[PDB]
């Protein structure tokens, strides 16, 4: 399974951005698709993920409200929407497939680590045009 | 038969005496026993019953493999008299991967949740027939107590949550009369996240001590008014906190209104009850995993969040042996309402890799005004020896 | 949970043993992956549990540790192996924090 | 106890909520469970019961070989409370390779057919004793509903057929009082072939939706007058037809009086009921084999033969999983008569050659006036892994 | 609850309809089923019960070896509702290698014989407690009916014999009230050897058709007066005789007073009942071994010893399949007393050497005034395939 | 329901007739049967029940190894109707490695002891709920009767001991009303060591024949006044002594007040009852080990310590077969109170090394005023052949 992402983006503060991810093979499995970003010259940061079959997604508190993960079996795509952008949100956004494929009410997530990553999507943000 | 009203005073409790043990995993090594998790105990006016969510399989069975998952189409609510293990003559009372049951004094209510994670159905089964149903309101695993509901004057209350269990967005209290949903109250007060409530009659109301999976290692309280359907919520004040994970007793702290933010994420189903300003509570002996089980009273621990003065400690399961969920159930006596609890004794996957299955036994203890000694009553199965 | 990673940069000669450290703020049990990132690319999984190599990962990459301290040892760095490395815990409950990363960089005259 | 009269109105139905599942093939892989087929559900005034025709064998047993055969001297009617699987403590209530059962409000009636194909006996067992019997009238497999009979004011009606499987046959309606046959009406009206009726009280009468094994992929209706024993018959009007095999929804059509002559030959036991001019019905999702199961309402589908306007579709079993027979049963509620159905989930021979046996699980759904979500509740056994 | 009086007239009988079959040898091949012999049926006012003498072992068990022995300390009377097979939850009601049971309308009486051949004890157990006992009077295997006793107005009668298997023996009729032996009558009249009586209420008296193990292939009759304890005895007149062994129908003969002296030695437990001057009777189809089973009416066969005019023959078990003991039991209906019978279907040793064990199934038929067809309902187990 | 008062005279007893046998070790070789020891029988007003202490395992199970150990956290009190063997559907009524049970005429009382040897808890469970508890007073294995308690006018008495096995111990008599301990009397009189009392109603009081584990091979008597709670104690006078070990009948002697100091140390649970000046008693046939079992009457053996005049001997278990504990239970008849007893038939470790487990069967005999014969009714299992 390769993963493929939408092209690079450039945005004003206060706007909204759409990034998308597709597999090379058949339409999406039960393995969690997740969104991780790398801020420029700085560490990785998980921001959320979706079980593509059941369509339930969860998010880091840092992104809660302003991010949404959406899955569609027909376009075979997971979409990550981010809103009210600013200089802080200028970063590379990675699509990634977890070994994890189920959420247990009681016990949480097993094997939530990333086996496959997309090529990354740069999102650029400045007040300047 | 009349409806239950539970209007007797709470019994004097000096601690808890042994009441029941099923030895289910030990029996499963030489006989056809159901794979289960999320047990609980509830009593009709005469007899106590053990409940559990089956995995649609016996333990010595090819279908017992991969029984870690909490939601499947094959999960059913098993019901037996307490002490009869879950053998093949056990009644599956409904399709359920989450449930609550109670007897109103005339008949059983079962609240049975099954179907898709995004689009679950709760069925309300009363006196043997489906009376009502409700769909998932926030489309993210509709779930309920995994322990007994409580009925006063024929109105049963059950706490149900959907979503990530956030307060008013997600948690509702349903008022149910002969299986019909008559009212639905949104969670109000300062409890931020409320799951797997352990509820008890506290006439005229119902009191629930619950799980916070996000912010508290202190436990949420929900107080339910049965007459006017009003809801209030807060946290168990006690500086000795009841959730797992939690901080150790020397470094833990608590708040009467708010989650303590100490090891707040994740949790276990557990219980507590007030005894004036004191609290009786059970918890795992280990702070970071479901190992051992202990009960104690914390002096002023219902009212004072700085209190760490415990007395009347009992080991139920010693610290080297697995526990699991625990919950309260209430038993009407001659002149008072007694409080009892059960401990789920989880065995197998993922923590034990000698076997392919996950299952539980139970041990059950009841409040005593008399005297009691010491012991440990763990599961007792040898997973090295028995069916993989 | 906070993941602390050291050193922030490690200098190593070609054909020499590297050792990298990750520390958690709590017990993450054995739930700790190591990723390798070359700067032009997305990360590659090397280690899961805290010791099993992922598919196709060369045997010279070796992981160990449990509870709260973990290490990745690379037996003899080829030109292939000079990269940034990240630990991440996969404890059963969110969020899934990463270490700030260790750069592994070449030593020369 | 009084006789049942069913004189309450039919409940408001928005669809069906999950009620029961037996998991009996999954339990068979580690347990002594009866080999069965042709299950059904019927309730006394307190409890529901599951019925099935045993094959005189458990599944993990040398006698489970060749249990694809539908008529043998060893077949018996098994009876349990609903949700208790068919374990070795199950009561065989009579010798039967075809049956119907119902409770009149005082006692159980079982109609039990066994013996030679060309010379079968129906025994009528009421309140635990044989009260009556009748021989095969056409000498070509006397057979009955394979689902509940219906009793009003102590008169129970059962539909019985003798004669050709794919050709003209002799159908009679027997009126039975405390197990004694008091009247026998010949089938009248325009239904040309009537097998395996699914009957429901529709006070003052009984209404049956049946199988046409010869000419219709539309389903016959038999209307039974309880007072004057008169019979009327016709077909379910809806252009969305309930039988298997059938034409696809775009090319299917129907007639109110006649069989449609579209994939008319062969059939499956199924059900439908009226809701004013609308019809609620279940069917297999596949048009050519017993795969999947769905329910829906067809708007004007009881009165208008051109109508294909469905709403309120529910998947019960997804289209990749085996179904089987299905039938209605009626449950008396506080103020209304609810409609419920069961689906037989057939596993093994002829279609699955992993195993030598043929057997079934059950899943049971009840009408709800409330709300509900989605799911699929198939059999769930892995025939690759379990006893051959 | 009142005492039974059986004072209704005997039902019109055209023949017998199928009522029950246990399939217990087929179930034994994949299930924990008791090894049994000498079954019988008896009913309380609500339900019928199957009884058998256990061998203190299940069939798939090392202790099932050598179960051809009829008297051991491990034999117990098993009691279930009719149609529930003898699984491990079966109640052993008493220690017994010979028994009789009946319900007087208030409670069960069990007559249970065990101990040494030369010094056996009969225990009388009534309403769950031992009320009386008697020792072996002739010191040579005290034995009783191996079928139901009969109670009228709270007095139960049982026939017991002690003494020679193939010679003169001492037969007594015991009159038992709430388990207390109130009277004991010696056998009077012309019956010369009386074993294993099949008794029926024939108000005001009890009539018994028995086994002559010495002189008759015609069957003894014992007539028991319940009021004055007087006894009369004779033989079933019909030239078609009921015992095995016997002469073929073309050469057999009978006497109304005497044993016929045709193949007189040895026998099988069987039954007959009067229908005016006609007799209804069952017998093995084979004259020399217990193969097949048939019932028929003999015209004038109760009054005329030259009569061989049979009508209304039914095969119960076809002539290639094993039968065994058979006995009558009586069922009270709405307006009349019905006659029913059971056939023991013996499998294994001595006659079948594929296996080490001896055990039985049962098939049960009840009198019908209605119509009926044909069939054969044998045991159905494949002893080549199942546990040795 | 009313309370039992047992105010009928004791029945005339000529000896004992066979009543019940479980065959549970023979059934264990092909069936899921509980490992047990320390059985007893007790009856509600309708039915008798068998009780035993389970070992939290079935016999054909890995957990049946090392079941010679008498105190473990997994031991539970099993309860069935008498004659239903301990199969997997058996109710565990409480956690217990020592117990007593009785029915007061309204409900069951179970006295259930578990926990640490040095700090055990007795739980009092009445009408299905924990009513009371008491800790070990001497911190050295709190222990009770291992047989039925006795209730008169709603007050139940149980004898409990704490302290040395072979030395001075503290014995108390607890008076229990609807599960509440209302009074506690210390043992008064001349009995120097009192274990495992076998108690019977002897209206107005309760009489107990017990085990002296220190000084007597004669058995202690405890006489319990129900009204004023006063206690008297002494020894069974008969020169034929009831304990094991003991001296042979020619050399044994006894004292009415004191332990005899003949093979005084160790013992077995057994029973005796007065019949005027005579005593009926059971004992092992072997003087040194638990082999065989016999009952007899000793003439003047309740009043005269020099008397060795026995009559009415019965072998229950022949001297080559294992016995075990035995105890009395009382059954109310129409006009009198009958005495019955059970014998535990211990099989396996320590004495039999063919197997790894220790378990028991039961045989039960009831007093008869009638006549009886001879026999032996041992366990009957072949430990060479069955699961190790
Ligand atoms: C969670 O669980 C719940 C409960 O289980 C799920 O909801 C249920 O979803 C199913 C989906 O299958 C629904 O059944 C389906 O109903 C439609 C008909 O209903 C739609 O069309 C109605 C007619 O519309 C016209 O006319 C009205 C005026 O009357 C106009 O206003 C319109 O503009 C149109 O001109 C319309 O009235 C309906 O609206 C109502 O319901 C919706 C919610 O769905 C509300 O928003 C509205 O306010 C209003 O209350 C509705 O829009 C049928 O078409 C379906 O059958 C077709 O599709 C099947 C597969 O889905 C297929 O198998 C059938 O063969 C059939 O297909 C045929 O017909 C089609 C056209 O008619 C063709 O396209 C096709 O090729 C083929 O020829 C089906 O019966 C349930 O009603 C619904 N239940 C409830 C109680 O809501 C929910 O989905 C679950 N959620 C998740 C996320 O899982
Ligand atoms: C659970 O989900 C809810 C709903 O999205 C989260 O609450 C939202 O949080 C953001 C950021 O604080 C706000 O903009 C929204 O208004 C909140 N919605 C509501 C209804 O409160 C919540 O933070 C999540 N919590 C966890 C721990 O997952
Ligand atoms: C099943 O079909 C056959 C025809 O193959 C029926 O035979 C009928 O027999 C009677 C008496 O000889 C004739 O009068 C009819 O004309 C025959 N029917 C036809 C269509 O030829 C047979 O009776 C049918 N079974 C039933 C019960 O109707
Ligand atoms: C529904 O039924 C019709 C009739 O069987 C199908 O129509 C046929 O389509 C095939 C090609 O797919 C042609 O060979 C036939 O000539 C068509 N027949 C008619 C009468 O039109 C139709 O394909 C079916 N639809 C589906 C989705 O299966
Ligand atoms: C059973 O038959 C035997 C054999 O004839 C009977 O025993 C004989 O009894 C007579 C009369 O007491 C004696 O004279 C003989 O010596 C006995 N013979 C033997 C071989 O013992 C016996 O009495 C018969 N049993 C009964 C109950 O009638
Ligand atoms: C059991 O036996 C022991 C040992 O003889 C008793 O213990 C003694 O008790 C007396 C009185 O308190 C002391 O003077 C001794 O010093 C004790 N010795 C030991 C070894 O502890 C014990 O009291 C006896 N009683 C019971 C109830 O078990
Ligand atoms: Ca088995
Ligand atoms: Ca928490
Ligand atoms: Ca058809
Ligand atoms: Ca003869
Ligand atoms: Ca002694």
């Amino acid at each position: 399974v390769q993963l493929v992402q939408s092209g690079a983006e450039v945005k004003r503060p206060g706007s909204s951005v759409k990034v998308s991810c597709k597999p090379s093979g058949g339409t999406f499995s039960n393995n969690v698709i997740s969104w991780v970003r790398q801020a420029p010259g700085q560490g990785l940061e998980w921001m959320g993920g979706i079980i593509p079959t059941s369509g339930i997604a969860n998010y880091a508190q840092k992104f809660q409200g302003r991010v949404a993960i959406i899955a569609d079996k027909s376009t075979s795509t997971v979409y990550m929407a981010l809103s009210s952008l600013r200089s802080e949100d200028s970063a590379v956004y990675f699509c990634a497939r977890a070994r994890s494929d189920y959420f247990n009410r009681d016990l949480g997530w097993e094997d939530y680590y990333f086996e496959n990553w997309g090529q990354g999507t740069l999102v650029t943000v400045s007040s300047a045009s | 038969a009349e409806y239950r009203n539970w209007s007797k005073p709470q019994c004097d409790i000096t601690g808890f005496a042994p009441f029941s043990k099923d030895n289910s995993i030990r029996l499963s090594a030489g006989g056809d026993i159901w794979v289960t998790r999320e047990p609980y105990v509830s009593c009709d006016p005469d007899k106590c019953y053990q409940f559990a969510l089956g995995q649609g399989t016996t333990l010595n069975n090819v279908h017992s493999n991969n029984t870690v998952r909490d939601r499947t189409p094959y999960r059913t609510l098993l019901m037996n008299e307490l002490g009869v293990p879950f053998h093949l003559g056990t009644k599956q009372v409904c399709i359920a991967w989450s449930s609550s049951s109670c007897h109103d004094g005339k008949a059983w209510l079962h609240v049975c949740i099954t179907g898709d994670d995004k689009n679950a159905t709760a069925s309300f089964i009363y006196n043997g027939r489906l009376v009502d149903s409700v769909v998932s309101w926030s489309k993210e695993i509709l779930r309920t107590q995994e322990s007994e509901c409580v009925c006063i004057n024929g109105t049963c209350t059950v706490v149900m949550t959907d979503g990530n269990a956030t307060g008013k967005a997600d948690t509702k209290i349903l008022f149910i009369e002969e299986g019909k949903i008559v009212h639905t109250s949104t969670l109000s007060g300062s409890a931020q996240h409320v799951e797997e409530c352990s509820c008890y009659p506290r006439y005229p109301g119902v009191r629930c001590v619950c799980r916070d999976n996000w912010k508290g290692s202190n436990r949420p309280i929900v107080d339910i008014n049965i007459k006017d359907h009003s809801i209030v919520s807060s946290y168990v004040c006690s500086g000795l906190v009841g959730d797992t994970p939690r901080k150790n007793d020397s470094s833990s702290s608590s708040h009467c209104l708010d989650p303590n933010n100490e090891e707040g994420g994740h949790g276990v189903k557990g219980w507590a009850f007030d005894d004036g300003n004191d609290v009786w509570m059970g918890r795992t002996i280990n702070e970071t995993s479901r190992l051992g089980y202990e009960t104690f009273k914390v002096i002023e621990g219902w009212s004072n969040p700085k209190s760490k003065l415990q007395i009347n400690r009992q080991v139920i399961v010693d610290r080297g042996n697995r526990s699991g969920y625990s919950g309260i159930f209430s038993v009407e006596g001659k002149s008072c309402i007694n409080r009892c609890f059960y401990v789920e004794l989880i065995r197998g996957r993922k923590e034990e890799t000698e076997v392919l299955w996950t299952s539980n036994s139970i041990v059950v203890f009841c409040g005593t005004s008399g005297t009691y000694g010491t012991g440990s009553w763990p599961d007792g199965a040898d997973l090295n020896l028995m069916p993989i | 949970i906070v993941m602390t990673q050291s050193p922030a940069t490690l200098s190593v000669s070609p054909g020499e043993r590297a050792t990298l450290s990750c520390r958690a703020s709590q017990s993450v049990g054995s739930s700790l992956v190591w990723y390798q990132q070359k700067p032009g690319q997305a990360p590659r999984l090397l280690i899961y549990g805290a010791s099993t190599r992922a598919t196709g990962v060369p045997a010279r990459f070796s992981g160990s540790g449990s509870g709260t301290e973990f290490t990745l040892t690379i037996s003899s760095l080829q030109s292939e192996d000079f990269a940034v490395y990240y630990c991440q815990h996969y404890n059963n409950w969110p969020p899934w924090t990463f270490g700030q990363g260790t750069k592994v960089e070449i030593k020369r005259t």
